[PDB]
């Protein structure tokens, strides 16, 4: 083996020079960008090694957390563009918090509760900000977020029985759902829907009615789930419809093997990282969307009986996405990003850390493995990859609304 | 009127039109968490907008209004609703809210509201007739722009616009033959078309994309077409296609040619083939050079899809 | 932060 001061890396091996991008002599702009994302990551990797010298890669927590804490109470004017979405920014923030394992004071957990109990419309549901109409996006943050601070106080701003008839307010005859009132209708809205409404305990057996079958009309030929039928596979929506099919338990309804072959194929070859979708580029971001599948059909595949599932890794280069994330979506300033050249935002902070979390931890029925690359120091709170909240967090809040009875329904 | 960045704008505040009404300030709260702080336009901008919403007037101020709060936040869905309640109520042109949206959209394509709200009067109008033409423009900037491909998607569907939809995925796909939304649009044409049923419409689509794949042969998007196709019915239903890609192994060993000949023999292992423990052995061996060599990335995956195949077809 | 140029909006 070799000293605890050096750690050899899968993307410094002389033979990662060979994963590099072959254009076939052929140009197109979609080659053109890639080969320029590769020799731009070529040279950060580099930068990490010094001959057989490569030292332990490190995450700076106490840069992100000093930029974490400021953004929770103030923002400047950069972020006038989601004044539509500040639920996001807390849920964002907090997430990012709570993956760091650093505290969240009693006061400003009651500040966040105050502000979203404004955000929160007499119709049901959460609006982007005090007084704007609620939606789909900003519900799901804003539920998550009062999750993630797990207090009495938190879960009890939730008003249950006018959630649920919002979400009645929003279901198609198709299955699908709103966004909201006179709004546009894709994947995203399924798994918003399906996650408030399993955590905050409001499931009627019709709510979800033909929800699992237009998730599945949503998989296409290439076995990612795109936003409505007929659309391009991609990751955000994949992670959606995937994970809103597992809360509703009809993952079944879905081709496992095609989607399991067409996330793995996400993972690219020379960053590391992940992509959105075939042949577009590297983004840090989908460290959560991308990678955060393989834990869910893990376990759809597992509750199948699969005698060949891993009991110790999960589908994806764990090492390799690690290695992406640290080298080359950290802000020196603290802050995450897509990918080098890109300015941090709490967005992007966010699902950095969160697919750091799901690489560094394997975990299924009494199996647990851990793989924290670098120092010690970053290993990560586990984070649970349905609703992206603590594990701990999910039960605390599922075991405390599941004592409230479904809003006016037996 | 005016725009927000013209050198004659005044804030609403100052404007005689607006004296009769109180601006309504935004309540975050004694302690307030992420607070932004708005630019001194914007903030006037929102004060006004907050009153109208909450007195629901049905004003040409009003809709005058909605436009600058449009232009400092395109993403605020609850004025794009607002606008569009205004729009039905003061029984406004249309035509000239489509050449408001296609400005709109020019400028911020990759926002949900804007979309939306398109279709929305698409819907009003029940006329698609510049909608091809529009989302063509919005292409020739970012060929592979998600909500651009979505409203083309729905516009050809719901109008039946498909003639000439096949002559357009060709155009594109001879800019950009790696554009993986065009692909996935070549799909979207033909299996609403003429379907994928008829031999020769496949044979047509087999041919054309081993041939780009000959021309391009890492373009992942090409070889992930080929077997959207044949997946269904079974990539071992198709013998001659095996033994093209075993040819053209020794000259283009690409990882995408190797799993394609995994994929290939697990479904003839499915399928009781014939020679079942040789088939095996050339599929775990391949699954092997696939995880140590020429697709590492996914050696998990190809461990466990050499786990699986041994758990369904040892004996 | 330059949130109102990434291509990355969820809402
Ligand atoms: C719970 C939610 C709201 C999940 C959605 C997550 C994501 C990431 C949705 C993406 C939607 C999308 C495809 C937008 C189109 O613009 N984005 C891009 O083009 C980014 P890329 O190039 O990586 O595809
Ligand atoms: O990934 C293919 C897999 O998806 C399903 C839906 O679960 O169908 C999709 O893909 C077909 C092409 O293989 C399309 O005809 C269909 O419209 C699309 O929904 C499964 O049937 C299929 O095995
Ligand atoms: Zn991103």
């Amino acid at each position: 083996s070799s000293p605890v001061w050096s750690e050899p890396l899968y993307s410094l091996r002389p033979e990662h020079a060979r994963e590099r991008l072959q254009d076939d002599s052929v140009e197109t702009v979609t080659s053109i960008e890639q080969a320029k994302v590769e020799e731009k990551i070529q040279e950060v990797f580099s930068s990490y090694k010094f001959n057989h010298l490569v030292p332990r890669l490190v995450l700076q927590r106490e840069k992100h957390f000093h930029y974490l804490k400021r953004g929770l109470r103030q923002l400047t004017d950069a972020y006038e563009c989601l004044d539509a979405s500040r639920p996001w920014l807390c849920y964002w923030i907090l997430h990012s918090l709570e993956l760091l394992d650093e505290p969240i004071p009693q006061i400003v957990a009651t500040d966040v509760c105050q502000f979203l109990e404004l955000c929160q419309s007499p119709e049901g549901g959460f609006g982007g900000g005090p007084g704007q109409y609620p939606h789909l996006a900003p519900t799901y943050a804003a539920v998550n977020a009062l999750c993630i601070i797990g207090t009495e106080e938190a879960y009890d701003i939730i008003n249950r029985e006018k959630l649920l008839q919002y979400l009645y307010s929003l279901k198609q005859p198709d299955g699908s759902f709103l966004m909201h009132v006179g709004g546009e209708v894709d994947v995203r809205s399924a798994y918003c829907a399906a996650s408030v409404a399993s955590l905050t305990n409001i499931i009627t057996p019709d709510l979800f009615e033909g929800t699992a079958e237009w998730i599945a009309r949503c998989q296409n030929w290439e076995g990612g789930i795109g936003g409505v039928p007929g659309m391009e596979a991609h990751g955000g929506y994949t992670f959606c419809g995937l994970a809103a099919l597992v809360i509703l338990k009809r993952e079944r309804s879905l081709n496992l093997k095609s989607l399991l072959q067409w996330v793995t194929s996400r993972q690219m070859r020379f960053e590391g990282g992940f992509q959105g979708r075939c042949n577009k580029l590297v983004d840090g971001c989908y460290s959560f969307w991308q990678a955060g599948l393989l834990p869910l059909l893990h376990r759809a595949l597992h509750a199948q009986g699969d005698p060949a599932l891993s009991m110790s890794h999960w589908m994806f280069h764990q090492q390799a996405l690690q290695e992406y994330i640290l080298m080359c979506c950290q802000c020196p300033a603290g802050g995450l990003l897509d990918k080098p050249g890109k300015s941090r935002d709490f967005y992007h902070t966010c699902y950095c850390l969160s697919g750091l979390s799901i690489a560094q931890h394997f975990g299924s029925g009494a199996m647990l493995h851990d793989v924290v690359l670098g120092v010690p120091e970053n290993a990560l709170q586990p984070t649970h990859p349905v609703y992206n909240i603590g594990p701990d967090k999910v039960i605390q809040a599922t075991t405390y609304f599941l004592q409230k009875p479904v809003p006016g329904f037996e | 009127f005016v725009s927000l960045d013209s050198p004659s704008y005044v804030l609403y505040r100052d404007r005689a039109e607006w004296a009769d009404i109180d601006p309504v300030p935004q309540n975050d709260g004694p302690n307030p968490v992420v607070q932004i702080i708005y630019s001194d336009k914007f903030r006037d901008v929102y004060d006004y907008f907050r009153a109208v919403l909450q007195r629901d007037e049905r004003s040409e101020r009003a809709f005058k209004l909605t436009r600058d709060a449009i232009e400092l936040n395109a993403a605020n869905y609850t004025v794009w609703h607002f606008r569009r309640v205004l729009l039905k109520s003061l029984q406004k042109d249309l035509h000239e809210e489509m050449n408001y949206i296609t400005a709109i959209i020019e400028e911020q394509p990759k926002n949900y509201q804007v979309w939306h709200h398109r279709r929305v009067l698409v819907e009003w109008l029940r006329d698609p007739s510049q909608e091809l033409e529009f989302i063509a423009d919005i292409l020739n900037q970012d060929a592979k722009n998600y909500h651009a491909w979505q409203h083309r998607q729905w516009v050809i569907q719901e109008f039946k616009l498909w003639d000439n939809e096949l002559q357009y995925v060709d155009q594109l796909l001879k800019e950009d033959v790696r554009n993986n939304s065009v692909w996935n649009q070549r799909y979207f044409v033909i299996s609403n078309t003429t379907g994928y049923n008829d031999r020769a419409v496949l044979e047509r689509e087999v041919q054309y994309t081993l041939e780009m794949i000959k021309l391009v042969p890492h373009n992942e998007s090409a070889w992930n077409y080929l077997k959207g196709i044949l997946q269904d019915r079974g990539l071992s239903k198709y013998p001659n296609l095996l033994n093209q890609l075993l040819d053209l192994q020794p000259s283009h060993s690409s990882p995408y040619l190797i799993a394609f000949l995994v994929d290939i023999y697990e479904d003839m292992l499915e399928n009781q083939c014939d020679n079942k423990e040789d088939i095996l052995n050339k599929a775990l061996e391949l699954c092997e050079i696939l995880a140590k060599e020429k697709d590492t990335i996914r050696k998990e995956y190809w461990r466990y899809i050499g786990r699986s195949l041994q758990s369904k077809h040892s004996t | 932060d330059d949130p109102t140029a990434s291509a990355c909006n969820i809402q």
